[PDB]
């Protein structure tokens, strides 16, 4: 029962993220690229610093994570692997990590309201700077829900082992990349 | 209509995510405690004003000094927190929190709250923490520590019971209005 309460909160919050990166790129980032409405000086073709590269992360999550953590749901045992095979995907990351006080100084500095009239005018909850931040919130979650696992599933459990080695390896390697 | 960033700072100990999802569910989750909260925000009216509240948690970053403060521009308050049954969860307030939150945040309250009041009076709580010559925190030891910090109040609650929970929100929307 518990190994199955925190399976399903890894799918159901993968789902979320999915859907919230989808959402950020569709509004804030589509703004930005259509070519409809009027784009600061400030921000002019500097997309690449504000979103960094979550279109890849995004697409990632949506092509490949998401599907493949699917097929462990009745797996929650062996769901480690999952992390360890698509560990260098998550090397994007530290990347991301690295970019996101440039993206936050440059929208800050830079971009005026620009991105508050879009989050009005989409009616979003939230900001683009509380989806930027999304990121970096998901990818040291992981490493809680396999801590979680390793409470609740037999000595059939170096596939966690490994997996949350991987996922505690990631963020530091994004923590230990900032200036 | 006035929009509020707050932040949820303090150790793995505080049970952050579960104050988190009680506060805004009603409810202690009790059958399972979730580990994910994403980021929220709901209309709440304060000795009249209408606000939205925005709640950002902070749970997984405990151990990653330098993305942790990726949360922390342009908050309007933080919350943070210890656990009233953890000494060290207390020392970590001057020791962790506030020495960053402040290096970060110069201008920007903080509310200090004590998490898990249930457990202060609960036997078995206060027999495992005499077995490693401790006690729980009593509520001279949060002023003082809410004094130290410059905090602007320091408020005890429970997940729990709910005692106190709705009250750490509303003062930290006051603390901004
Ligand atoms: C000390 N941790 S424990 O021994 O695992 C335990 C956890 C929960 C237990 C029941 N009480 C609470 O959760 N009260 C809370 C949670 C928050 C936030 O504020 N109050 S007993």
């Amino acid at each position: 029962r518990k190994k199955e309460f925190i399976m399903a909160e890894l799918l159901q919050t993968e789902k979320a993220y999915v859907r919230d990166l989808h959402e950020c790129l569709e509004t804030y980032l589509w703004e930005m690229t259509s070519g409809v409405e009027e784009i600061p000086p400030g921000i002019l073709n500097k997309e690449h610093i504000i979103f960094g590269n979550i279109q890849e992360i995004y697409d990632f999550h949506n092509n490949i994570f998401l599907k493949e953590l699917e097929k462990y749901e009745q797996l929650p045992e062996d769901v480690g692997h999952c992390f360890v095979t698509w560990a260098d995907k998550f090397q994007m990351y530290v990347t991301y990590c690295k970019n996101k006080p440039d993206s936050n100084q440059l929208i800050l500095e830079h971009a005026g309201t620009f991105f508050d009239e879009i989050q009005q005018r989409h009616g979003l909850a939230n900001s683009i700077s509380s989806y930027l931040i999304k990121p970096v919130q998901r990818v040291t979650k992981y490493q809680l829900l396999l801590k979680e696992l390793l409470t609740c599933c037999e000595e059939g459990k170096g596939e966690l082992k490994d997996g949350l080695e991987v996922m505690l390896s990631v963020p530091k390697k994004a923590n230990d990349a900032m200036h | 209509m006035q929009a509020i960033k707050c932040v949820v700072v303090g150790d793995g100990a505080v049970g952050k995510t579960c104050l988190l999802i009680s506060y805004t569910t009603n409810a202690f989750p009790g059958e399972y405690i979730p580990t994910v909260f994403d980021n929220y925000s709901a209309n709440v009216m304060v000795d009249g004003k209408p606000v939205n509240l925005g709640l950002w948690d902070t749970a997984g970053q405990e151990d990653y000094d330098r993305l942790r403060p990726l949360s922390y521009p342009q908050t309007d308050v933080f919350l943070i927190c210890f656990s009233l049954v953890s000494p060290a969860s207390f020392e970590n307030v001057r020791a962790k929190w506030y020495p960053e939150v402040r290096h970060h945040c110069p201008n920007t309250p903080i509310i200090l709250v004590g998490t898990k009041l249930d457990l202060r009076d609960d036997k078995d709580t206060i027999e495992k923490l005499k077995e490693k010559k401790l006690t729980p925190i009593t509520y001279p030891q949060g002023l003082a520590m809410a004094k130290e910090i410059g905090a602007v109040k320091y408020l005890e609650c429970s997940a729990l019971t709910q005692r106190g929970l709705k009250t750490v929100f509303d003062e930290a929307i006051r603390a901004v209005l």
